[PDB]
């Protein structure tokens, strides 16, 4: 369980700034160069910045030169990215990753889960969660409506239920808010004896909702 | 800066076959070329480094080669779990990913299982009604959904959403959400969802009556 844990994302106005951090565990952080790689919505992976294990070589993609500053604190096992003068093209999920072992060899096989940076003037709003009630095989789900910004996570029965689950990509409504559904197919016979609860988490607004989905 | 050009952009391949992905560098990157698999919802996974060396635990059906500016990755004995976007990355002079190749697994035709959900009473308290139509586990991805309210064809008040290809059975699922005001919702009785797909003999309709 080598691990990289990014944090610090959120909503920031264009022209503003944010500081991302990445906490490493399970390895000698001081032995590895680190990189930031982002994925803007609807785009591919883009390498952003790298700092070598000893800080001797630092690089930036051209579009962030003079705006972003990468740094590391080996005593805290932490990597940082100070992002200034934020633009719309900076909206993305930001991964940290090891790249090289010292100046010896490229490795780049340890990645974090990403943290989301949203460059917007809009306000943070948490979702409402409504049930999609059931009627051989039955379908039921949760409707997660009117939140900002992306993303929302949905699980079922606290992660015990995974087979048959489909969580749809969010849809930007004309209001400017996002909405999505998560559904699951289950045996009809289990509808009264089994409990079904969807667990919606929207970290940007500290919204945690546990919704029971029962037949009407 | 070095430009990495991948081809083809998209690729649809049946299980058991092989596909070859191409990567071109605008100038020589020697052998510092890597390949990545990126499944939606997960972190990127390194497949190849040094143009032709498999990373730890990568099976022999991933084969990479190339030198200078021209590279290939060949993925043989393709499985449903291979549905992903594949990127090359040069690491000769800092790092640059290519624009990616999206690989879809071509499976047999599968018809949608259709379900309709009326608005919950809780949501009606807010003054909005969301009617959701679910199309489950179908292939291929192309599907048509028509909303009919009291036999009146709806237009402009619905939004669709399609899942990423399922990694185990290679199907898609689609949701269409009809959004109406509580007042408009309460003026009509029959709410219908009509589904057209290649795997269905004729279009399928699921409906409900408001209140039943
Ligand atoms: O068409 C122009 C040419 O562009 C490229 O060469 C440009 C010049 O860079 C050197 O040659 C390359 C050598 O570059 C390394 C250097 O060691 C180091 O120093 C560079 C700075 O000096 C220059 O003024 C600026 O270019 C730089 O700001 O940086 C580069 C890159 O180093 C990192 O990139 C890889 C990533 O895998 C890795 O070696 C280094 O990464 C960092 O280091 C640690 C590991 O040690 C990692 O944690 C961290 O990511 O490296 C190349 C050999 O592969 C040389 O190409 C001069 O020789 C060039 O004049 C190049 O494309 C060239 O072919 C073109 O002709």
């Amino acid at each position: 369980q080598v691990q990289l844990l990014e944090s610090g994302g959120g909503v920031v106005r264009p022209g503003g700034s944010l500081r991302l951090s990445c906490a490493a565990s399970g390895f000698n952080f001081e032995d590895f160069g680190m990189s930031w790689v982002r994925q803007a919505p609807g785009k591919g992976l883009e390498w952003v910045s790298s700092i070598s294990w000893n800080g001797a070589n630092i690089g930036y993609v051209d579009s962030v030169k003079g705006r972003f500053t990468i740094s590391r604190d080996n005593a805290k096992n932490s990597l940082y990215l100070q992002m200034n003068s934020l633009r719309a093209e900076d909206t993305a999920l930001y991964y940290c990753a090891i790249d090289w072992y010292r100046d010896d060899y490229y490795k780049m096989d340890v990645w974090g889960k990403g943290t989301t940076v949203t460059v917007s003037s809009a306000s943070t709003k948490g979702p409402s969660v409504f049930p999609l009630a059931p009627s051989g095989t039955a379908a039921l789900g949760c409707l997660v409506k009117d939140y900002f910004p992306e993303p929302v996570t949905v699980s079922w029965n606290s992660g015990a239920l995974t087979s048959g689950v489909h969580t749809f990509p969010a849809v930007l409504q004309s209001s400017g808010l996002y909405s999505l559904s998560s559904v699951v197919t289950v045996p009809s016979s289990s509808l009264g004896t089994q409990t079904y609860i969807c667990n919606v988490n929207h970290k940007p607004s500290n919204t945690k909702v546990d919704k029971r989905v029962e037949p009407k | 800066e070095i430009v990495m050009t991948q081809s083809p952009a998209t690729l649809s391949v049946s299980p058991g076959e092989r596909a070859t992905l191409s990567c071109r560098a605008s100038r020589s990157i020697r052998s510092a070329l890597a390949w990545y698999q990126h499944k939606p919802g997960q972190a990127p996974r390194l497949l190849i480094f040094g143009a032709s060396t498999r990373a730890t635990g990568i099976p022999a059906r991933f084969s990479g080669s190339g030198s200078g500016t021209d590279f290939t990755l060949t993925v043989s004995s393709i499985r449903s779990e291979d549905s992903a976007v594949y990127y090359c990355q040069q690491y000769d002079f800092w790092y640059t990913f290519g624009q990616g190749t999206k690989l879809e697994i071509k499976r047999t035709v599968a018809a949608p299982s259709v379900f309709i959900f009326p608005p919950s009473d809780e949501q009606l308290k807010s003054g909005t009604a969301s009617v959701v139509c679910l199309l489950n586990n179908f292939y291929p991805r192309e599907a048509k959904v028509q909303w009919k309210v009291d036999n009146a064809l709806q237009s402009g008040n619905s939004q669709e959403s399609v899942t990423e290809q399922d990694s185990k059975d290679s199907t898609y699922s689609l949701s269409s959400t009809l959004t109406l005001s509580k007042a408009d919702y309460e003026k009509h009785k029959v709410y219908a969802c009509e589904v057209t797909h290649q795997g269905l003999s004729s279009p399928v309709t699921k409906s409900f009556n408001r209140g039943e």
